[PDB]
Parts: C-alpha cells; structure tokens; sequence
C-alpha cells in the first residue's frame, strides 16, 4: 500500500500556496467565484442547514451566539453567510495578504462591533477561549492538517464550545474510501469514512450530515456535518 | 475550496 495520503502535507507549501493566490472571492473558491454558481449555492446551503438545525442550537447559561470562522480566508463566509446568524464572530486564518483584505470585506461588520479577534495563525496552533463558542465553522480548510492534528484541533475546540455549541465541518469528499493528496496546496480531501473516523476519534457524535446541492457536476462532493461533544 | 474530482 501507499503511504498515507497524509504524509505528504508540509504547512509551509500551503501557506506559500496561498500566499500568491488573489485576495478574492475567485481565489479562495479556486476559481468557482462570482461568475459561476457556487457561492450562491454555497450560501444558501449553509443557510438552510443552520436553519434546519435551529432546534439544536438553543444557548444555554445565558449565553449568545458567538461564531468563529476557521481558515476563514478573506471573510466571505462571514460576510455573506455567518453574520446573519451570529451576536459577534472571530475569524482565524494563517496568510497575511488574506487577513489584509479581510479588513475591507469585513468594513460593514467591524462598523457595528460584529467582529470581535481575528487571529493570524494556522488552526493547528490555535487554542479557543474555554467554553467561548456557540458556533465553530470549519469550511474547505481542514485538509490542510494531517489526521492526528486534525483529531488534535477538533479536541480543543470541544473545550472551547459553550454548552450545547456546535462544531460545523463544511468540506470536500472523495467518491470512495481513499483519501486524495493535493500537491498544488498541500492538502488532502478525504472520504466521508475517514471523516466519521476522525470524529469520533475526536470524541464528537454527529448530528446532521447534508450534502450541498446545486454545484458543477466535475466538484467533488461537498458534505455539511453539524457535531456535538459525546456525552460523558 | 471547491476542487474538481479526480
Ligand atoms: N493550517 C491552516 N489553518 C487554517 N487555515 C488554513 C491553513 N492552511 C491554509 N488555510 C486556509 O484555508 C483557506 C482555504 S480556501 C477557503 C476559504 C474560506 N473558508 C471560504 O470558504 O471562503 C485559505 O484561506 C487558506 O489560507
């Protein structure tokens, strides 16, 4: 057998990956931007499984509704999607061109003190405040951590969720049981198998898995999956 | 991103 498609990750490839990729919506969508269905399909999907999910999403203990949007890009997920659904949201994301122009995408949003930290950091070396989250969404970014870091994010994130929050992943799949290296961004995209091993390697149950509709035929398959820490 | 299948 091959090594682990895995192996091959080397974060600084990726972060000199996108480092020279355009600070627009048609980068961080690897060309499927504006001019194409995606983003309007992408939005509305996210919307439709938070809404369908509302029942699962009540705060507790006085909370509010507090997001983070993880390897967040330029913001567009916050600006065109999470926003709405959010009290206030933080974004973490590792390449600087990408934080620089998140300050203009975002404008609107930091007027009204929506916008609380943005952190410059890869996920791997972020740590969420203790019992902060509502929300943590994690969209078309986690196959930039091998399989035990990725364990290893999710497990701090339950931490850092407030009672009864909720870890989204929002991702590609391959079509069958093997995971698929990217040498272009040094990635990898996984099955929707290895997906529900790391979950539950993570200590997380899911909730609700979705399949976003309406993208171009030659995409792989993009999965929403809505977690919550397994009960004690 | 989105990416095309292999
Ligand atoms: N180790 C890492 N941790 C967090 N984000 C990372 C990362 N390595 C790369 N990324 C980021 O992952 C993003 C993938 S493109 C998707 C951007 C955004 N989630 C959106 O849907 O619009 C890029 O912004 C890239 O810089």
């Amino acid at each position: 057998m091959d090594v682990p498609a895995d192996s091959h990750i080397k974060y600084e490839d990726a972060i000199d990956y996108w480092t020279d990729v355009d600070a627009t919506v048609d980068g961080v969508l690897g060309g499927y931007g504006e001019g194409t269905v995606v983003p309007t399909m992408d939005v509305l999907g996210s919307n439709n499984f938070l809404r369908k999910l509302k029942s699962r999403m009540l705060p507790q203990e006085n909370n509010v509704k507090y997001a983070v949007d993880i390897g967040a890009g330029i913001g567009r997920v916050s600006k065109t999607m999470l926003h709405k659904h959010a009290a206030k949201i933080d974004l973490v994301e590792p390449v600087k061109p990408f934080i620089e122009q998140m300050h203009v995408e975002l404008a609107e949003l930091k007027d009204k003190g929506q916008i609380g930290q943005i952190y410059e950091v890869g996920m791997q070396d972020w740590t969420p405040d203790a019992g902060k989250y509502w929300l943590i969404w994690c969209q078309w970014c986690v196959g930039h951590l091998p399989d035990a870091e990725l364990v290893a994010f999710l497990k701090r994130c339950i931490v850092g969720l407030q009672p009864n929050g909720t870890i989204v992943v929002k991702e590609n799949n391959t079509p069958t049981d093997t995971d698929d290296f990217d040498e272009t961004d040094s990635s990898v995209t996984r099955s929707d198998a290895k997906f529900r091993q790391i979950f539950e390697e993570a200590g997380l149950k899911l909730i609700a898995s979705e399949r976003q509709r309406g993208l171009p035929r030659e995409l792989y398959p993009v999965r929403m999956y809505a977690l919550k820490p397994m009960p004690n | 991103p989105p990416k095309q299948q292999l």
